[PDB]
């Protein structure tokens, strides 16, 4: 019945696959500002 | 997470990188300033002429 379940086999494990999502803002490519100051992108473009 | 396309947007189809930037690291504080500037010797050293 024995698991023969060492100390570091338990504690330190293969870590989990996971996908870490970084801001739009550094995804899209910088341009220069319109009129306002703001840098305005078209809506339907925002990507994930 | 982003928020509904209708509130981004400026009401034309645009939006800016500041409202689609969640994580906050990325600013857009940029505007325009321009050079306001006349001396007085270009200013009041006018060409003149008056009537004899």
């Amino acid at each position: 019945v024995r698991d023969f379940g060492t100390t570091h086999s338990e504690s330190y494990k293969v870590p989990p696959h996971r996908v870490r999502r970084v801001c739009p803002a550094s995804q899209l490519a910088p341009r220069p500002p319109s009129v306002d100051g703001h840098y305005k992108l078209s809506v339907y473009a925002i990507p994930s | 997470t982003l928020h509904t396309i209708s509130s981004l947007d400026y009401g034309d189809g645009r939006t800016c990188v500041c409202r689609i930037c969640v994580c906050g690291k990325h600013r857009c504080t940029d505007p325009k300033l321009p050079f306001f500037g006349e001396t007085t010797y270009r200013d009041e050293y006018v060409p003149k002429s008056t009537v004899r």
